[PDB]
RNA sequence: AAUUGAAGAGUUUGAUCAUGGCUCAGAUUGAACGCUGGCGGCAGGCCUAACACAUGCAAGUCGAACGGUAACAGGAAGAAGCUUGCUUCUUUGCUGACGAGUGGCGGACGGGUGAGUAAUGUCUGGGAAACUGCCUGAUGGAGGGGGAUAACUACUGGAAACGGUAGCUAAUACCGCAUAACGUCGCAAGACCAAAGAGGGGGACCUUCGGGCCUCUUGCCAUCGGAUGUGCCCAGAUGGGAUUAGCUAGUAGGUGGGGUAACGGCUCACCUAGGCGACGAUCCCUAGCUGGUCUGAGAGGAUGACCAGCCACACUGGAACUGAGACACGGUCCAGACUCCUACGGGAGGCAGCAGUGGGGAAUAUUGCACAAUGGGCGCAAGCCUGAUGCAGCCAUGCCGCGUGUAUGAAGAAGGCCUUCGGGUUGUAAAGUACUUUCAGCGGGGAGGAAGGGAGUAAAGUUAAUACCUUUGCUCAUUGACGUUACCCGCAGAAGAAGCACCGGCUAACUCCGUGCCAGCAGCCGCGGUAAUACGGAGGGUGCAAGCGUUAAUCGGAAUUACUGGG
């Protein structure tokens, strides 16, 4: 299912930043970036109109992670949703349970937080829950277990979350792990950069 | 002969009874008259327990209909000052 | 094909002969009133009419008849022995 | 429990298999027919095989006596065939050869019976046909013991006359050497007196087990003396079974063939554990094979079993099973085995009869191995000519026997491939010309092809210079060279190849790499018939061993073979020498020996040496080539 | 709140514009093949041969219907051993119960198949000339007798299968009689028609001591009902072909008789000379129908495999009986084919029931466990039976979820590849370092599917009765095939888990080397006769992920069959 592959590689294939590599450290700029994605990454893509397309939508999901077969469930489950496409598809992908652990500082790259969900330490309304892919309801109070609470690596990573935007959606409680997600999130808060638009047109022929 | 008698459907190892007027010789999963109220007892207390329409069975008890002893239960259990 | 239950198929081999031997012996009371009939004799044939009518209707008790047969055998044979009378 | 498998080395045509019938009837009946002169019932199974007058493969049937099994097979010594006989071995440890009455063992059963001895499993001698007249009562005996080759010696002896005594005897006051040689009982030789016979019976079974010697026997079964109370001996005399049921199961396959009510059943003993009915168990194919179906092969007639006990051996069906597959994995036994040493024994043609029916008898070859393991054949020749590995004469009558039974095709063949090796004779010049004069290509190339030493093979060189040689087009001048090796003008395969080429010029916009490709094969057909033709055929040596007694008569067999005359030295009474002789008249030695030889012939060989060349005529096997591009230009050059 | 929805590109030509086919991007399947492959959940899994079938099993049950006892367990008269009441042990249907046998019910349901079927079928909405066991409402009856037969004995035919004759005996079996009505027939008078009793308990009374009698429960007989189920009638709708235009003689209608539960040429007798057909009759080819599934903006096109309804079929053909219901999968009788048995006189066999085998085919399963649960059959009930059903095992077949690690980490190394040999790329990738442990492995805890039912007790009903029984509270002992479950805790260790296609355009992603219109690729255009970005290999990259491609069927794109929507 993950690509597991070499995260930082992928950036340079967007140009831009997927965040695989957000790091203790902040900004990486060791694997040359934008100029490199690869062997012959100095040619000048002519950049086809399916290219913008293909290129906005393999952005998103390694951004997310999410595999393309499961992707695609989420486009069918935006479609059905109340009010415009573009908004919807980005809510269900928020709406992931390894992402909003990931809006909590909790762990550092989003793999941490995949894996960190995958080991019984997430604990949402006081029931543990293993897949990353699980729909969040509204108002729900998601802490680690005391078991695996404050184990170390869990402490440093909160510090990047001090330098991080920090959600007006989502607040922690910090002096014991405990989250809380609340409404779902404004398009205007979330991304405002990514192209959503683009994605729905590649599922649209 | 008419009865009303569960009719067994849902997942696999989740089992979903289905209380159902229908002759005996047809089958367990096969046609009947009409459907009234539905047991589920993996739903454990929750929101929902067990409805039953007891007007329509009412109404069959006197057509000459054999309740199954699953179904009698729940008329029990639904009771009647309680 | 060998089976526990192969005593329904003897019985009714046993069942059948004394079956459609009532069946037997009551037809032939009916044709009897049909030679009636034809003899032009009306008083003959009320005669052979009383004497079918207790049989015929108690082997519907019986089930050998569907008690609907055997009155079209008092409303039409009827019809007939009257119509000459 | 269990008991091991009895031998039936019935060699030379000893007729101890039909010896075997008669010991079904000493452990019948209770109900049963009790066999018949000829053919004839006990355990026949295919058809067609009693009315041969001898099984086409070797059989099996349940028994038993003394309170224990006793299962047996026979007799797989007839002809030819007989390396199938080998597999038998591994399906008991037991062995029961029945020597001849006619000067001794036949000559034929001492390569069974020396091949006995690589089994590691003991054996025993039996007086077939001893009521008959010229038996050996006292002077054919004295022969297996030179033909044994060691110090056995029969528990009993009588000469007959209507008597056949077999208990009265046996080897007073000399007899008991074997238990010399065992160091228990020759400390008791030490300590003198006399003992009771009963007493070296237990170091005679010391020496039972390294199979020391064959256990004595006597008395023809047809005289109905004897042929019952040895039998009780097989019993005693045999190895016990070794029953264990511990687990896990293990075995490996034995024989099997496709029988048509079968239609197939591949049996195989079990060589440890147990197999329960209607499940899995594990195989060489690393899948998972239950035996949906199982029973014991009894003499009077198949019998199905729930489980076959440790140490049986019984048919079972199965959709797959290689020959020799480990029913473990995996069994643990070590042995010698050879095919009567011959990886070909005289090929033959067997191609079909009809335009298209001849093809289905194809698929019928497949069913030749299914049958014996002993058997190949593959379709190497340009015609498809059938190469059976198959050897021996009465050995080809099963197999064509079979092909009247279990299929319906036949065919006749013997000669096979001639195998022509077609030399040029000289070298001479040749060109493809310049520019067009012309056909296509117009690139073009001065083959010079010269001779050779035989057995030298093709060869070529880069003569041009660059860069007219051409980094990668002049490659393919070598590869469309090739092409013309395939066959000469004669359709004879290229040999002594030596084309040196030299001129090339080359027009450049129109000159390709497959233009000079198609130029090459012409100089190579052009430059050939400037050779003559010079054909060749291969003379491979052919080793063989006769007696020296024999050896003046192999002489008169030299001045009919084509071979000439080649060092060999004598080895004690057997004698070998180095032949060498051409492969189309080798097959044909392979009679010589069985004929002068008297049944002693042995001989082996195999193919070398390029270079032989002989008369008359020159004739070549068309045709070469065709489905070529091109191919019709060629008919151009000629005219 | 409940369909808010319609995309296109390549390719005729030196070039273009239309017309015009092909082909690709989409979703999808009861798929196969090729390569790879860790696990879980939920489904599906013979579409080819309606081909032939080894073996097991798939429908039995009631002693509270009856004669009985063949076994087993108790009791009793009686017996033998001997620790004379400890043991041995013959009899005995006297009890608990139970083979065979009689009789009631089911076997027409459940389960499978799509051969047959273009209308005898089905769907949709009506219709009257019907039937309906079991279940149930209402009103009455339930009186009194007779004669046989299985089992069982004697004898006997036959190898078996399977009987024959002569005798004994019961019933809720059969059969006259008495008795009947709003029932049946008839205009009416009148005529005629049914049955069965058992089980539990008991005070007085009555006992030839078989029991009567009182009472509860259930069964039986008749009528009118109720529901359910089935048959029958018509209209409309429900495939292709006109290179099938005439078809029909019980054929159309009438009349009478017979026939069906019931209408009807449903069938005989006679009479009439009609009937159907271009808004497609007969014939020919094909097909199980439909709710639905897939595709599509819609209209529709294909299909209808699973799930569910009806119908057809049960080796082939045909026929009838038993019964409320069959003109009949695990019934009978017969012809025939195909197998097998024989003592060769004569019988046995029908897996399109679940598994399984051979054969066919590109291709599809275990001769599993349990009636724990539901449903059906029987029984008062307990229980029995159930290849239905509940599961399990097998296969990546499809969908879905998860893992195969995470963070740090430059000498930006070794190796590989490329080069203007300056270097770049592989590449935070790996090693190193710091942590974490899901799932697998291993060791302990452990839900839920389970409601009942049995025993016991109290009370309310019933009743002469604090007894029985019915019903409701209540106590004790309990009922899991799955199942070494779900799930949880704990243990060790980055430990056991990533492949496949593609890289000329369409279509996201490239160079180099080898082979020179050779070898080969290909869905369309088409490449290779040159350091081929289209071959082969390598480097790199992309696509997707326990799957990835290929092939096939179908739709959309295709407004190139236009009804919406063309000439």
């Amino acid at each position: 299912a993950r690509y597991l592959g070499p995260k930082l590689k992928l950036s340079r294939r967007e140009g831009t930043d997927l965040f695989l590599k957000s790091g203790v450290r902040a900004i990486d700029t060791k694997c040359k970036i934008e100029q490199a994605p690869g062997q012959h990454g100095a040619r000048k893509p002519r950049l086809s109109d399916y290219g913008v397309q293909l290129r906005e939508k393999q952005k998103v999901r390694r951004i997310y992670g999410v595999l393309e077969r499961q992707f695609r469930n989420y486009y069918k489950e935006a479609a059905r949703l109340k009010g415009n496409t573009g908004e919807n598809l980005l809510a269900l992908l928020e709406g992931r349970l390894d992402n909003v652990v990931y809006r909590m500082g909790f762990g550092a790259t989003r793999a941490e937080a995949r894996q960190l969900v995958s080991h019984k330490a997430i604990m949402v309304n006081g029931r543990v829950v293993n897949i990353a892919s699980y729909q969040v309801s509204p108002n729900d109070v998601v802490s680690i277990r005391e078991k695996a609470k404050k184990q170390s690596r869990v402490k440093a990573a909160l510090e990047l979350a001090e330098q991080r935007e920090k959600p007006t959606w989502l607040e922690v409680d910090a002096g014991k792990m405990e989250g809380t997600f609340k409404r779902k999130p404004e398009r205007s808060d979330l991304s405002a950069d990514i192209n959503e638009h683009l994605i729905v047109e590649l599922y649209s022929k | 002969m008419v009865t009303i008698r569960l009719a067994r459907h849902g997942a696999k190892k989740r089992p979903f009874y289905q209380v159902v007027v229908a002759d005996s010789r047809n089958a367990r999963n096969g046609r009947f008259i009409e459907r009234v109220g539905f047991f589920n007892p993996i739903a454990s207390e929750k929101e929902e327990g067990t409805r039953l329409d007891l007007d329509r069975i009412a109404h069959w008890v006197g057509q000459g209909a054999t309740i199954s002893d699953r179904v009698a239960a729940l008329i029990k259990e639904v009771n009647k000052a309680a | 094909n060998i089976k526990s239950a192969k005593k329904r198929a003897i019985q009714s081999e046993k069942a059948r002969k004394h079956n459609a031997s009532r069946r037997s012996m009551m037809r032939t009371f009916i044709k009897k009133v049909y030679a009636a009939i034809e003899a032009g004799d009306k008083a003959a044939a009320q005669k052979a009419f009383n004497e079918m009518q207790p049989i015929v209707d108690r082997q519907a008790a019986k089930g050998l008849i569907h008690k609907n047969k055997a009155a079209r055998h008092k409303a039409n044979l009827t019809a007939q022995i009257n119509k000459l009378a | 429990m269990k008991i091991i498998n009895i031998g039936v080395l019935a060699h030379v045509d000893a007729g101890k298999t039909t010896l075997t019938e008669s010991l079904l009837y000493n452990s019948g009946a209770i109900t049963e027919l009790g066999s018949v002169d000829k053919g004839t019932t006990r355990t026949d199974n295919t058809l067609l095989e009693r009315q041969r007058g001898i099984t086409i493969q070797t059989g099996i049937t349940s028994f038993q006596w003394e309170n224990t099994k006793v299962n047996i097979i026979d007799t797989p010594g007839h002809m030819d065939f007989l390396a199938e006989v080998y597999r038998s071995l591994s399906v008991l440890d037991g062995a029961i050869l029945l020597i001849s009455a006619k000067d001794g063992v036949q000559a034929q059963t001492r390569i069974l019976f020396h091949a006995l001895r690589k089994m590691g499993i003991p054996t025993i001698f039996f007086i077939n046909k001893i009521d008959q007249n010229g038996i050996d009562l006292s002077t054919v005996y004295q022969d297996i013991k030179e033909k044994l080759s060691a110090e056995i010696v029969i528990k009993q002896k009588v000469e007959l006359y209507p008597n056949v005594c077999v208990t009265n005897f046996t080897e007073s006051e000399q007899w008991d050497t074997v238990i010399e040689g065992n160091d228990d009982l020759l400390e008791k030789y030490m300590s003198g007196k006399s003992l009771e016979a009963l007493e070296l019976e237990q170091e005679e079974s010391i020496r039972f087990q390294n199979c020391s010697l064959f256990p004595l026997y006597h008395g023809s079964a047809k005289s109905n003396i004897g042929i019952d109370n040895l039998i009780e001996v097989i019993t005693n005399k045999f190895y016990s079974s070794t029953h264990r049921g511990p687990s896990e199961l293990c075995g490996n396959v034995f024989k099997i063939e496709y029988t048509k009510k079968r239609q197939r059943l591949a049996y195989i003993r079990l060589y440890s554990g147990v197999l329960h009915l209607r499940d899995s168990v594990r195989v060489s194919e690393k899948e998972k094979i239950k035996v949906t179906e199982m029973y014991t092969s009894i003499n009077g007639e198949l019998c199905k079993i729930d489980r076959a006990y440790s140490g049986e051996i019984v048919i079972l069906q199965n959709e797959f099973l290689k020959l020799n597959s480990v029913l473990g994995d995996t069994k643990l036994l070590p042995q010698r085995k050879k095919i009567e040493n011959p990886h070909p024994l005289l090929q033959t043609t067997v191609e079909p009869s009809k335009p298209e029916q001849r093809e289905m008898l194809l698929d019928a070859l497949l069913e030749i191995s299914d049958s014996d393991p002993l058997l190949r054949y593959y379709v190497d020749s340009t015609t498809h000519e059938i190469i059976l590995s198959f050897l021996g004469k009465v050995q080809m009558e099963v197999i064509s026997a079979l092909l009247q039974e279990k299929y319906h095709v036949e065919i006749e063949i013997t000669e096979p491939t001639v195998i022509y090796m077609e030399r040029p004779l000289k070298n001479a010049e040749y060109t493809i010309h310049i520019e067009v004069p012309p056909n296509p290509f117009w690139a073009s190339i001065g083959l010079s092809v010269s001779p050779l030493p035989l057995g030298s093979g093709m060869q070529y060189e880069s003569s041009v210079s660059l860069g007219y040689l051409n980094q990668s087009f002049q490659n393919a001048v070598m590869e469309g060279i090739r092409y013309g090796c395939e066959q000469g003008l004669y359709g004879w395969n290229v040999t002594d190849c030596k084309i040196c080429f030299k001129y090339g010029l080359y027009y450049s916009p129109v000159s390709t790499p497959a233009d000079f490709r198609m130029l090459a094969p012409i100089v190579l057909e052009q430059v050939l018939k400037k050779a003559g033709t010079e054909l060749l055929e291969p003379y491979l040596s052919f080793k063989i061993y006769a007696p020296q007694e024999y050896l003046s008569r192999a002489y008169n067999d030299a001045p009919k073979y084509c071979a000439n005359i080649v060092d060999t030295q004598l080895k004690n009474n057997e004698v070998i020498l180095s032949g060498e002789i051409p492969a189309r008249c080798i097959q044909e030695y392979r009679s010589d020996l069985t004929f002068f030889t008297n049944g002693r012939s042995v001989c082996l060989t195999e193919l070398k040496g390029y270079h032989v060349t002989t008369g008359e005529p020159v004739c070549q096997p068309r045709r070469p080539n065709s489905r070529i591009d091109k191919v019709r230009y060629m008919f151009n050059k000629i005219t």
